[PDB]
């Protein structure tokens, strides 16, 4: 069946904006933990 | 017998499970200011054992050169083996599709969750430097350290943050429509919003309900092998080791039994004062308590069985240290532990066969009790016995153990149980919905005769 | 909070003739038990008595000590 | 609708990715707060009782850095300087001034002069000059450039990844073993052949020998 949010413009916006979060937080950890010293 | 009395609506399930918490704090009883005083003195006794262990050390305890492992890994391992079966109610009877773990689960499950919460503390408090829990962790440090991974201690790191992560999950997720259940039964506006938020505005939608159904389908099949691979990870931080008696390969089995055995020894333990001073006759039932105590004797007998395999290892072996093993455990000065166990498991549970005992309630107390003694008996057999004697006789001595380590066990329960206490308060003990839906079930399996 | 505190250090008025700051230094000694002396190689770490070794050239030593000699 | 607004969902979402991002920035503060610069005293011009100057006595005196630190290249510990090293120059350069009134005190008693430790291993670490500055390190590529210093900072953190850094990959830092004392040497161009000649020159171990717990702690 389809999901709850399904037909709604606000789904890939809001995909997009946690997906951007999650790859800025993971870059920025990478850079303290890698590349800061 | 039946696992719901007749006589009950939904309505009046909901009222009657629902009705112990949401009451004022003016209409407390008696009984439980008086059980959580108890658990609040025991906690204080908890606080000042914690704060002498780190002012001093670790050396106020027993534990010495040889005994490196004493009554805080023994205390440690029976309380994370308490909740094994309140993680059976929850993941393992929901995939055997069992109807009497529709009133038990909730409680159990909140037991699982405060014995793990009282086990996590052991790890970091018999460290010994107990700031440094999280280097065992696999955490980014400027040194370029990691954990050695090949021990069972990090296993243990692993397999105890997810048996409480993964447990603390699905008890949410099992509670979020009863949150809904509070929030509609409130009458303070403001502590609407207190089970408002954690139900996230359930609405019990049919749609909702496939995907929570499917939900905790999947996370009882997780949680199932979740919880076998902790007890069998808490088997292997003994059985990696060449102590001879922790080099005993049928540790996994035998600790996944014994924690299941004690698990439900607590769990009888803790729902016959549930059960006789709330009125919950009619959903935790004689028949509930019966197939408790059957569950109890087929674990009881697996972890006999256990008994016998080693005993049978170190008759089997020429090991002259298998055979010292099964001396000392017979005829040391450490015998009184093997002696009490072999009563305590094996003698007690002869009369679990039978069916008026298994009926009988202060039997089932008594019988409880026993277990539970007789498995802290035993994680002392396995634990503080291999490790006073060893290979080279030089290096034996005994193991006292001191008031502190008997403080903080005291302490420990007393945790546990305010921890319980205040889940009985602000908490339902027993599922609203699935015992409502068990209601149906029955309404539907009387309908079809 | 820093990582460490002050730690301040203290060097010489005037340095030590043959010695090498760091490299610990063997004095030929001699240590009585009953009034027998044995001789022995007693470390200097920084003009200081540290360790009791055995001294070689010497009759009642030969490199090795006994338990008295080493906890002098 | 009964009992929480119309922005209830906006604000509960919100909610879980504010601290979703609050867990994030703490352990992100937790981690720059253990790695930073005042944390770790890094280039921070750490105050002496005299002031010594480091760029003054050695990029306009021209003194030799064995000179001072005497025992650099012969035992684990480099000298810190004598009051009869300083004097042997300041019986006649500079007497009767308030900045060296601490030097002339000492030398009359035996009281030295209590300098502050810039480079402070936490005394588990067990450092040794003598084998790095013998098998072709430089001062400058583990200490900074001393000699343009007026006040001596720490150029870096000692951190033990930073220490295995150059145990594992010594050819980007070894230098002929007689351009160490220079601090005007700069490495080529290329300087990766010339550290993989200089590491089999010199014998310098694989990082698996390098890397040994024992090697530095005890
Ligand atoms: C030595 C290492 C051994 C490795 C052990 C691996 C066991 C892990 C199994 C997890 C349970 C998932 C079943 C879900 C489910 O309830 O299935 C439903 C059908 O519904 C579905 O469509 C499935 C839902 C999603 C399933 C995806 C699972 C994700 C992958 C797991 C991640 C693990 C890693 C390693 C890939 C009905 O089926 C059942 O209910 C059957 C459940 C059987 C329980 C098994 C009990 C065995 C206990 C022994 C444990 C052994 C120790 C070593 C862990
Ligand atoms: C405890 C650690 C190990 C757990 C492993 C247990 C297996 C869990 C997953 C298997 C699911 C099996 C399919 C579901 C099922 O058939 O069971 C439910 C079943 C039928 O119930 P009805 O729907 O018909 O309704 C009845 C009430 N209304 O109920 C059962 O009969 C339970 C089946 C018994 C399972 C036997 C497993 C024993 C494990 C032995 C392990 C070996 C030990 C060796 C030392
Ligand atoms: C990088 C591998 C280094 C080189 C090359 C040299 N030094 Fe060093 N120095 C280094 C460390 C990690 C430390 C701390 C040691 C400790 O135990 O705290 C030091 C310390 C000094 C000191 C203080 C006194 C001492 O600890 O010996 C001095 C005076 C010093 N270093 C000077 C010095 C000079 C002049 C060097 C080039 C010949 C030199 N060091 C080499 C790191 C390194
Ligand atoms: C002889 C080679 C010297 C040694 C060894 C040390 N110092 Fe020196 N110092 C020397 C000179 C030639 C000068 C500059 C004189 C000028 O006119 O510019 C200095 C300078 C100082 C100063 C500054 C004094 C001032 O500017 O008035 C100080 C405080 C100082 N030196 C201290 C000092 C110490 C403590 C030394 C031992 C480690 C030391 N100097 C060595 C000559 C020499
Ligand atoms: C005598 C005139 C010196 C010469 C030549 C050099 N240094 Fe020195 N060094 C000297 C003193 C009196 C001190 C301690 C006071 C201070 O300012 O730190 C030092 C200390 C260092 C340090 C700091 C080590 C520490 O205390 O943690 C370093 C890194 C150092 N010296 C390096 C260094 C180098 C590379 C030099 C040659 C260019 C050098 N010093 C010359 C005295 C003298
Ligand atoms: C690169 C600039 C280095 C840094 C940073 C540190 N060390 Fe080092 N170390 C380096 C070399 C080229 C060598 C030579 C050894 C060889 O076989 O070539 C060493 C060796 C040591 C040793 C000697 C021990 C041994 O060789 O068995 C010690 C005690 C040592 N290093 C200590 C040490 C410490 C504690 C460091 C962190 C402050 C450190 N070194 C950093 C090069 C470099
Ligand atoms: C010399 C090249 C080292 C080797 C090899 C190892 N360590 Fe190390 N260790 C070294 C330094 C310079 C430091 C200080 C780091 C800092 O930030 O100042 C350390 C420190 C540690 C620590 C931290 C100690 C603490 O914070 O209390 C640990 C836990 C540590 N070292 C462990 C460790 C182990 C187990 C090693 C062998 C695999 C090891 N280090 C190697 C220098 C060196
Ligand atoms: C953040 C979770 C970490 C808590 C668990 C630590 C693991 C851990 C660490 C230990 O030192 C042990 C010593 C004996 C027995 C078990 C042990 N466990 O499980």
């Amino acid at each position: 069946m389809q999901p709850e949010w399904s037909g709604d413009p606000e789904v890939k916006p809001v995909f997009l904006a946690v997906t951007l979060t999650g790859m800025v937080a993971f870059l920025l950890m990478v850079w303290l933990f890698a590349f800061y010293w | 017998e039946a696992y719901l009395l007749p006589g009950e609506t939904y309505t009046s399930i909901s009222a009657k499970i629902g009705d112990v918490p949401l009451t004022p704090p003016l209409k407390t009883p008696k009984g439980w200011l008086a059980g959580f005083s108890v658990a609040f003195f025991m906690l204080m006794i908890f606080f000042v054992s914690v704060t002498w262990l780190f002012i001093r050390g670790v050396g106020i305890w027993g534990i010495n050169i040889p005994v490196g492992w004493g009554m805080d890994i023994i205390n440690f391992v029976w309380w994370i083996g308490i909740g094994h079966a309140g993680t059976l109610i929850s993941a393992i009877l929901l995939l055997l599709n069992q109807g009497w773990r529709n009133s038990i689960n909730r409680f159990a499950e909140a037991m699982t969750l405060f014995a793990v919460a009282c086990a996590g503390l052991y790890p970091i408090l018999h460290l010994g430097r107990p700031w440094l829990f999280y280097w065992l962790i696999p955490y980014p440090n400027t040194h370029g350290m990691w954990p050695q991974f090949r021990s069972a201690l990090a296993w243990d790191v692993f397999a105890i943050s997810t048996y409480a992560t993964v447990s603390l999950v699905f008890w949410l997720v099992g509670l979020i429509p009863d949150f809904a259940t509070l929030r509609d039964r409130a009458k303070n506006i403001w502590v609407k919003r207190l089970y408002g938020i954690a139900a996230l505005g359930w609405r019990g939608s049919a749609r909702h309900w496939h995907r929570y159904e499917m939900a905790s389908i999947l996370l009882a099949g997780l949680s199932t092998p979740l919880v076998v691979s902790v007890h069998s990870i808490i088997s292997l931080d003994f059985a990696i080791s060449q102590v001879p008696g922790w080099q005993v390969t049928v540790f996994p089995p035998y600790f996944v039994a014994g924690a299941v055995f004690a698990g439900f020894a607590m769990v009888l333990l803790l729902m016959i004062p549930v059960r006789t001073f709330y009125g919950f006759e009619n959903y935790i039932t004689l028949h509930h308590l019966d197939v408790m105590a059957k569950v109890m004797l087929t674990t009881g007998m697996i972890v006999v069985y256990g008994y016998f395999m080693e005993v049978f290892a170190s008759l089997y072996s020429g090991n002259e240290f298998e055979e010292y093993l099964l001396y000392n455990r017979l005829f040391g000065p450490s015998s009184w532990a093997y002696w009490g166990l072999l009563f305590c498991n094996a003698v007690a549970i002869q009369p679990l066969w039978f069916k008026k005992v298994r009926q009988n309630i202060p039997a089932l107390l008594i019988i409880s009790l026993i277990v539970s003694v007789g498995m802290w008996l035993e994680r002392y057999v396995i634990i503080v016995i291999s490790l006073e004697r060893d290979f080279l006789p030089s290096s034996w001595d005994i193991y006292i153990p001191t008031i502190w380590d008997w403080s903080l066990y005291i302490g420990t329960f007393g945790l546990f149980f305010t921890l319980l206490f205040l889940f009985i308060r602000v908490l339902p003990m027993i599922n609203i919905f699935e015992m409502r839906l068990f209601l149906y079930q029955e309404t539907e399996k009387a309908k079809q005769r | 909070c820093t990582y460490q505190p002050r730690q301040y250090i203290a060097p010489f008025d005037r340095q030590p003739e043959g010695r090498v700051p760091g490299i610990p230094q063997y004095f030929a000694s001699t240590l009585t038990l009953g009034g027998y002396g044995t001789g022995v190689l007693v470390r200097s770490n920084e003009g200081r008595p540290t360790k009791v070794e055995g001294n070689p050239r010497h009759p009642a030593s030969l490199g090795g000590t006994d338990l008295f000699a080493q906890a002098e | 609708a009964q009992i929480f607004p119309r922005n209830a969902n906006l604000l509960s979402r919100l909610s879980i990715f504010a601290l979703v991002l609050l867990v994030v920035e703490g352990i992100l503060i937790l981690g720059v707060y253990f790695r930073s610069n005042y944390f770790r005293q890094v280039n921070v011009a750490i105050e002496q009782p005299v002031a010594f100057s480091h760029q003054l006595h050695v990029n306009v005196v021209g003194i030799d850095c064995r000179y001072c630190h005497t025992s650099v290249d012969q035992s684990y510990f480099a000298n810190i300087p004598a009051t009869e090293t300083c004097m042997t120059c300041h019986s006649q350069i500079k007497t009767y001034s308030p900045l060296l009134e601490k030097v002339r005190e000492s030398y009359a008693t035996g009281k030295p002069i209590e300098w502050v430790k810039v480079y402070d291993l936490p005394n588990f670490v067990y450092f040794n000059h003598s084998i790095h500055v013998n098998k072709g390190i430089g001062c400058s590529t583990c200490h900074g450039q001393v000699n343009n210093m007026p006040v001596v900072w720490q150029q870096q953190a000692l951190y033990m990844g930073w220490c295995l850094n150059c145990h594992r990959n010594p050819e980007l830092y070894v230098r002929p073993r007689e351009e160490v004392y220079n601090m005007d040497y700069v490495p080529p161009s290329n300087q990766l052949e010339i550290g993989r000649q200089l590491v089999a020159e010199y014998g310098i171990m694989p990082p698996d020998q390098l890397t040994n717990c024992y090697v530095c702690h005890r």
